[PDB]
């Protein structure tokens, strides 16, 4: 073993403490029934202000909308999570920046649409993720030149690693947005999945795990949506991320399937995504294939928390609470457009 | 009569013993509480039978202990060579096996409290994996004595 | 891992230097040269048995040290939300200095038994001088060795149960029982190290 | 010879001292400084 | 007419057979360990059949105990400098065949333990391949006993 | 009479007290004085009341200086080497155990004067742990103080 | 060992104070805690080598 | 007559044949094991024929367990030191050549058994990869029979 | 006459000779084996053609056999000290030149194989870059013979 017990606490432990009492905040099944039973959007801020959340929403508007409250609950969360990443150091640095990797690369796939589409940058950054904002001024007055916007990422922008996975800025134009987006995204865990095994010791045992499941979630997922689409198998299977527990000969039969029946064969193999394929009936009034993938994922990082000297707590928190907030966005939404029946679809957290 | 400095061969094997024991069973304590602790927020009515495995770890320290009490109570400032020497060979064999008991039970107690946490059935399991890292430092001890005691 | 790598290239050619020589002093029939007799007998007991308390309480102390800092990071960490934790878990830290405690004790009962000889020459120093170095020494590695691993492993588990606290009041009165036994190892080096000074009289 | 008592005793002497030195200065080149500071 | 420090030797080996193999079994009963907690979460009833890992490494400890009890009962004051380097000899075999095969049984272990919870075909498979693993600690006691008994 | 390598090793025991001890609240010194820098961006009031660990390093530093003074005092030219390693024991003590609570108290300010920016009532939490890391340093005086003046 | 502290120190209230200036004194006060440190082993040094 | 540690190194060529041959065979199945048991996930026909491998890795223990009896029994009190020394140079040679062929014959059946997982033609180019790196240890174990027997 | 330690660097000679060439040879065939086993699975076709840096590999182990068996048959009791460090030369040349061109010949089979499973026309190529580094190994050869016959 790598011993992490004897030196981690050194840099990270107050860190450690802290990210642990921020997931003791989580709201439990009983908040999120609690939730549930409200009747407007103003009694979900009353039976919320009780939970940690606290007087978040205070301030806003009286007339309360979903976006208001989803603003907020985002913005909670960004605040939380750039609060824990100014006092974290070198190694735990990384890490937190890995973890904004993912919303640096939804951010700047829209600031590559918007140029494309000849819509100024300045004018995209506020519908960008605030956890990826683009800080760095290289990337900003660009005057709608892609080729100005391509060199800006790679000169000053940690994404210009996962940039050389293409081959020069004509891609830009060449390539559609969401092939360009899931070679980011593929290039992005496997770099993820690296640091996370050199940093070794307790946090790659708990987090190459999780990082496993989002690499096996995404080839089935990208190989059922694709199904209907001109995405060829040669051109599907380079979006399959290469961490996941399907690399050998798994992904390529997933490359060769051809049907959601060969894709469900495929993950016969492997039983702990035969269970969840058998319960994604898919029909509805039923929990479909990506609430069951969230469901497991949601358990993954619960199970993070179960290690004590390891990195993978942050990122398992960070999962945890943006799953947080989009169940009481989804609970909201259920509230204003009156449908009850549904309203049990959150996927419970603690 | 002996040599000045053969008991030191003897005082080595009583640190030894105590020494490397005493590393085994901290680091086997260690490994579970920090794994107990953790589960509790999950499972907290488990903790209990959870301290099964820190018992265990603590049983080698008790070894070293034993074999230990014996070298620093049969080495006196003019014990032959050979009585050192087998006094070492007995301290270095009880705790160096404490150690790798110590290590063996610090990952299987803590590995299968988890588990327990997350999979109750596996609770005797989990004891019969103990039990056969908890023998190796048994066997130290077996050899220690041998080694001592001659 | 730069110093990872200076420590490891000091380590191989320390050792590798260790086994030619020994080949190098089998083989020439120069093993009358390497005299461990002569190693152990002119050097003085005096450093043996002061090396013995330095380290009883150095390591001790350091033992003490590793585990406070280990346990307080976690105490004050998950204290920012629960700040309760600060009033309930400071046993996790007793128990930690606890371990100190021991060492300044095991060395005075080391200290005491400490005298000079007046005399160099080996059968002037005599079984009775060389055994009460040796066991000095010994007894110095045992307690703060001990004192060692008992203390960062108690802080390990105070760091655990300090984490498990913060969520859930009712899991450190039934956690402290693993720093208790994490605890008992520290008690059982000195222990020994009483065992190992017993009959120990320089003069 | 190679080494005497006193060289012997000197050499002792000056490894604990290093290994102690070497742990404290493994711990201080250790020390890290934030690259970020709060907004 | 033989030297006084001549069991010293022996001793090591003694203590070597004891310790090393006990090192080895215990990374088998660790690493084995671990992966009978991670499969026993989603295959439970496959937890007392997946103990075999655990047994073999445990053998492979007694291996080494067995060899370490010959020695430490063929240890003499008088004991020529060349039965003492016998001894070593045959300690050092034991003991590092025993950590080598130990290894062994541990890795291959945790991977059939996780494996066959996926493919149940495979247990027969890993079977096998433990034998072999045990084999080679077998080979190291035989060695060592053709040592400890000339 | 006395070897004229004998005033060696006192020297060193001084020089260690106080190089060991700087060294201990050198660190201290820097990991709260970083951690002094993080809070201070958001809670500048608190400076003043966070400075209190770097001056517990501080007190560390002192200690070391004491028993450097004390063994630096006490280096005669005749000086035994009963003496001299008495002198030595006291230096590694005092300055392994400042080392050990430098770090203690350098670990715990950094942490506890961020969590006093968050938290206000961890402050008297923070100090209640401080001065503990801190007397450990005090115990290794305390042995030097029984040590240099056997 | 004051030299590592000062840097440690000065490096981060140098950057620190571009934020808060009130932290300025602060740093001062830490650094003069480091510096002292050097001034300690000077005062030894004198006693051993004016000895 | 003759030197009396020239049986430490015959001992010593003994043991080092049986520890450094079963270092390689344990590397080689552990690599083969892990490969077979991730191999086996999709198709498990192949569990029994991907066994080659560890098969040809427990070949180079027996290797070395071969020169290990044969030193085991070349062996005697008054063996002329250079007669230790054919016995420790034949000892090393088939040691770690079988420790360079297990290193090779794991890395190669690994490989093989996963890419045969894929495609089947693989199987015989495997085998004859798994043979060249399988001859090594039988090279060494010729040279150490020519120095064993000389 | 001849000192009785002579023979000691000629068997070691005679063991590095075996020992470092075999190391060299398992090293290549072990990159080359898993660059066939990634080139195999798309290009089958190619897994015979591309068996070739594994015979190289090979050919550099039977270099190291062949100055091993030559030390080891030029080996005498009274053999003297100079011929001695002549056959330990020849030995350690002879080793560790096949052990840089085993290193040259698995770099340059992996990347070969690998890239003429993409471009057939670099096979040629990857054969003459491995004669170049197969040389490296024959040159060792000759300095080891001349060494060996002076
Ligand atoms: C790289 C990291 C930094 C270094 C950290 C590690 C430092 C290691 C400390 C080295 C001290 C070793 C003790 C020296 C005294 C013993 C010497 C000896 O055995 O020979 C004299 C002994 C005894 O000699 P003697 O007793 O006949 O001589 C008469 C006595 N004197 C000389 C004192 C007057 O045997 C010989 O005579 C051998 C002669 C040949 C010399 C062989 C030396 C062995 C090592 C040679 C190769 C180097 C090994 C490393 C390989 C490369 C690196 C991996
Ligand atoms: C791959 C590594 C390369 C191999 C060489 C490694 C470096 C070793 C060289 C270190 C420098 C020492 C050179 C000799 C200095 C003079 C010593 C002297 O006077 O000798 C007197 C010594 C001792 O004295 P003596 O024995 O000659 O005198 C008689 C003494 N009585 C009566 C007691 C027997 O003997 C010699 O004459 C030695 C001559 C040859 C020494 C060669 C160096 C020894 C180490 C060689 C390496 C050992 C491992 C071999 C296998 C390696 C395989 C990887
Ligand atoms: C790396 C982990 C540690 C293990 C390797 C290193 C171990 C030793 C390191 C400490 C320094 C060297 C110690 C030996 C000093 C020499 C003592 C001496 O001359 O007396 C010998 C003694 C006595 O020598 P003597 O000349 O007095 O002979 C006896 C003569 N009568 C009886 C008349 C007095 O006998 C021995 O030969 C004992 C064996 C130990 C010496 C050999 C050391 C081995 C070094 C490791 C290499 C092993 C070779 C095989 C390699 C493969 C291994 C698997
Ligand atoms: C706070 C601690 C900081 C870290 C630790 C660093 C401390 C270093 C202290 C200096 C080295 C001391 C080594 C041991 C010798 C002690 C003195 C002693 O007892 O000797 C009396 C002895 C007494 O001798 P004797 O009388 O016992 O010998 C028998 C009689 N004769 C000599 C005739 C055979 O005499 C000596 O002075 C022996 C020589 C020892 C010299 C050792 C070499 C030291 C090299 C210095 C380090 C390298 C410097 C260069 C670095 C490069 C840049 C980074
Ligand atoms: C491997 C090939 C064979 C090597 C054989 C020769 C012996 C080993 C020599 C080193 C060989 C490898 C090269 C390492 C160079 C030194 C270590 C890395 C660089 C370095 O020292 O800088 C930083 C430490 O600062 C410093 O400069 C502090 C270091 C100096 C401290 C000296 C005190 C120790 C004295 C030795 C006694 C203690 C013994 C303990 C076992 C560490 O860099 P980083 O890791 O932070 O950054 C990552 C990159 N550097
Ligand atoms: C495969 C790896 C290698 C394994 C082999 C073992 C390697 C161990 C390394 C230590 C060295 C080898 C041991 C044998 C050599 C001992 C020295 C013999 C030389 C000699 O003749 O010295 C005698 C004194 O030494 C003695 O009698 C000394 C006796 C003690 C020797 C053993 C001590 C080694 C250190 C053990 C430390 C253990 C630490 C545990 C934490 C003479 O003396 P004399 O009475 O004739 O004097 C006459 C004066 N006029
Ligand atoms: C630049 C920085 C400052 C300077 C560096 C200071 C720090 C490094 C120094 C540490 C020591 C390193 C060297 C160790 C040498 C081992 C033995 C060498 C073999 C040898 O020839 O020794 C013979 C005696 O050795 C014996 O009697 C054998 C005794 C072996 C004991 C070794 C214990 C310490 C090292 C290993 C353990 C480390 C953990 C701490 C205990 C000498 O023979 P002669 O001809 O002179 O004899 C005269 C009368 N016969
Ligand atoms: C098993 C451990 C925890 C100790 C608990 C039981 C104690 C009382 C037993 C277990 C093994 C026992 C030792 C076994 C071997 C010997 C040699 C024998 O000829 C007489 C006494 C003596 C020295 C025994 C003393 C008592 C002993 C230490
Ligand atoms: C006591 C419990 C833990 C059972 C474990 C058995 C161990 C600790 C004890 C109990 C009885 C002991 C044996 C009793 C008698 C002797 C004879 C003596 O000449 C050598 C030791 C030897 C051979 C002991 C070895 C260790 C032993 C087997
Ligand atoms: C570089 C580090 C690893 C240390 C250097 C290796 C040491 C062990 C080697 C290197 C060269 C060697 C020296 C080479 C030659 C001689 C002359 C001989 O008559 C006595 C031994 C002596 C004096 C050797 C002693 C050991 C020695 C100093
Ligand atoms: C079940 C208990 C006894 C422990 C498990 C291991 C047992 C089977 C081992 C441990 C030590 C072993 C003994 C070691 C040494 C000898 C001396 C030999 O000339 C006859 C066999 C005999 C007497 C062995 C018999 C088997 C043995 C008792
Ligand atoms: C498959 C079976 C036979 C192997 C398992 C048991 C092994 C450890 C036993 C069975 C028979 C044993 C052999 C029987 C008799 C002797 C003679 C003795 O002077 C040296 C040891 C030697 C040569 C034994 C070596 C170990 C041995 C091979
Ligand atoms: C697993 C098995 C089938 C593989 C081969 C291993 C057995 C048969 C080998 C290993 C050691 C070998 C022995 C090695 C040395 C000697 C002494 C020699 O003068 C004659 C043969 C004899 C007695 C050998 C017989 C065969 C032997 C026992
Ligand atoms: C033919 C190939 C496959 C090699 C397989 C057999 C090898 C490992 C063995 C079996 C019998 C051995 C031979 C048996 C006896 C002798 C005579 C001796 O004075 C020198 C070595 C020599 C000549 C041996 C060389 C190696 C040898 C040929
Ligand atoms: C495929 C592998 C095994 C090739 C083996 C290498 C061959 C070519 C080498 C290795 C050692 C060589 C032998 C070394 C010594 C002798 C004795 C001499 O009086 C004549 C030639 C003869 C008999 C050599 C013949 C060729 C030889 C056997
Ligand atoms: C496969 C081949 C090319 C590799 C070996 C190269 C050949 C050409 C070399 C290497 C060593 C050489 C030998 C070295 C020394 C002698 C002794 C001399 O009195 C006659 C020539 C003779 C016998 C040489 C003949 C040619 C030789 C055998």
């Amino acid at each position: 073993s790598f011993f992490p017990e004897l030196y981690f606490n050194v840099d990270n432990g107050y860190l450690e403490g802290l990210v642990r009492g921020l997931k003791a905040g989580v709201l439990s099944q009983a908040d999120y029934l609690n939730l549930v039973q409200c009747e407007t959007l103003e009694d979900l801020k009353l039976h919320l202000q009780s939970t940690d959340y606290g007087n978040f929403l205070a301030n806003e508007a009286s007339p309360l909308t979903v976006s208001v409250i989803d603003d907020k609950l985002k913005e909670k969360m960004v605040v939380e999570f750039r609060h824990m990443r100014n006092h974290a150091y070198e190694p735990l640095a990384s890490f937190l920046d890995f973890i904004t990797y993912s919303y640096m690369i939804d951010n700047v796939i829209l600031l590559i649409t918007g140029t494309l589409h000849q819509r100024s940058i300045a004018e995209l950054v506020p519908k960008c993720h605030p956890l990826g904002s683009f800080e760095q001024m290289e990337a900003v007055n660009i005057a709608q030149t892609p080729a100005e916007l391509y060199n800006a990422i790679l000169v000053d922008t940690p994404l210009a690693a996962f940039f050389q996975d293409c081959i020069s800025e004509q891609d830009l134009d060449e390539m559609n947005i969401e092939i360009i987006r899931n070679t980011l995204y593929k290039a992005y865990l496997e770099s993820f999945y690296k640091f996370c095994t050199l940093l070794g010791g307790t946090t790659a045992d708990a987090m190459c795990p999780i990082l496993e499941f989002e690499a096996d979630r995404r080839a089935f997922i990208i190989t059922i949506n694709s199904f209907g689409t001109e995405l060829s198998k040669e051109d599907r299977a380079k979006l399959f991320p290469h961490c996941g527990r399907l690399y050998p000969e798994g992904l390529a039969q997933l490359a060769r399937a051809d049907d959601y029946e060969q894709v469900k064969n495929v993950a016969d193999y492997y039983p702990e995504y035969k269970l969840l394929f058998e319960g994604a009936g898919s029909n509805p009034g039923d929990k479909t294939l990506e609430d069951r993938f969230f469901e497991h994922e949601v358990k993954l990082n619960k199970l993070a928390f179960l290690n004590q000297f390891h990195f993978g707590v942050f990122y398992a928190f960070v999962k945890l609470k943006e799953q947080e907030c989009r169940n009481i966005v989804w609970i909201a939404e259920c509230i204003a457009q009156r449908h009850r029946a549904k309203i049990d679809n959150y996927i419970p957290i603690f | 009569n002996n040599p000045e400095y053969s008991s030191f061969f003897g005082v080595m094997g009583a640190s030894s013993a105590m020494v490397f024991s005493a590393m085994g069973a901290a680091y086997g304590t260690a490994k579970s509480g920090t794994g107990i602790a953790a589960m509790s927020v999950m499972r907290p009515e488990l903790i209990m039978k959870s301290i099964i495995p820190v018992v265990m770890a603590g049983i080698i320290a008790i070894y070293g202990l034993v074999v230990a009490v014996l070298i620093a109570n049969s080495l006196t400032d003019g014990i032959t060579l050979y009585r050192s020497f087998l006094q070492l060979g007995a301290g270095l064999s009880v705790g160096l096996s404490g150690l790798a008991a110590g290590f063996a039970i610090g990952i299987v107690g803590d590995a299968g409290v988890r588990g327990t946490a997350q999979q109750p059935r596996l609770f005797v399991g989990m004891i019969l994996i103990l039990i056969f890292a908890e023998v190796l430092g048994l066997y130290g001890l077996i050899v220690a004595l041998i080694l001592s005691t001659k | 891992t730069g110093l990872e790598l200076l420590y490891l290239g000091i380590f191989v050619a320390f050792w590798a230097c260790m086994i030619v020589v020994g080949i190098c002093y089998t083989i020439f029939d120069l093993g009358f040269r390497f005299d461990v007799a002569w190693f152990l007998t002119e050097t003085s007991p005096f450093m043996w048995s002061n090396l013995g308390i330095g380290l009883a309480i150095s390591l001790s102390v350091v033992g003490a040290a590793w585990g406070i800092y280990i346990t307080g990071s976690s105490i004050i960490g998950g204290g920012v939300k629960a700040p309760r934790i600060k009033t309930k878990n400071l046993v996790s830290i007793i128990f930690c200095e606890a371990v100190a405690i021991y060492g300044i004790i095991m060395a005075i009962v080391i200290s005491n038994m400490a005298e000079p000889f007046s005399a160099t020459d080996p059968k002037a120093i005599g079984h009775r001088n060389y055994h009460a170095g040796y066991s000095m020494f010994g007894a110095g590695l045992t307690v703060g060795l001990s004192n060692l691993f008992c203390g960062v492993c108690v802080g390990i588990v105070g760091s655990g149960a300090a984490l498990a606290d913060a969520q859930n009041p009712s899991l450190f009165v039934k956690i402290l029982i693993v720093e208790i036994f994490g605890s008992a190892i520290g008690l059982f080096g000195v222990i020994v190290a009483i065992l190992q000074t017993s009959r120990v009289k320089m003069g | 010879g190679f080494f005497s008592p006193g060289i012997w005793m000197g050499l002792l002497t000056t490894l604990f001292m290093l290994f102690i030195f070497t742990y404290g200065l493994h711990m201080i080149l250790s020390l890290k400084t934030m690259d970020r500071f709060d907004d």
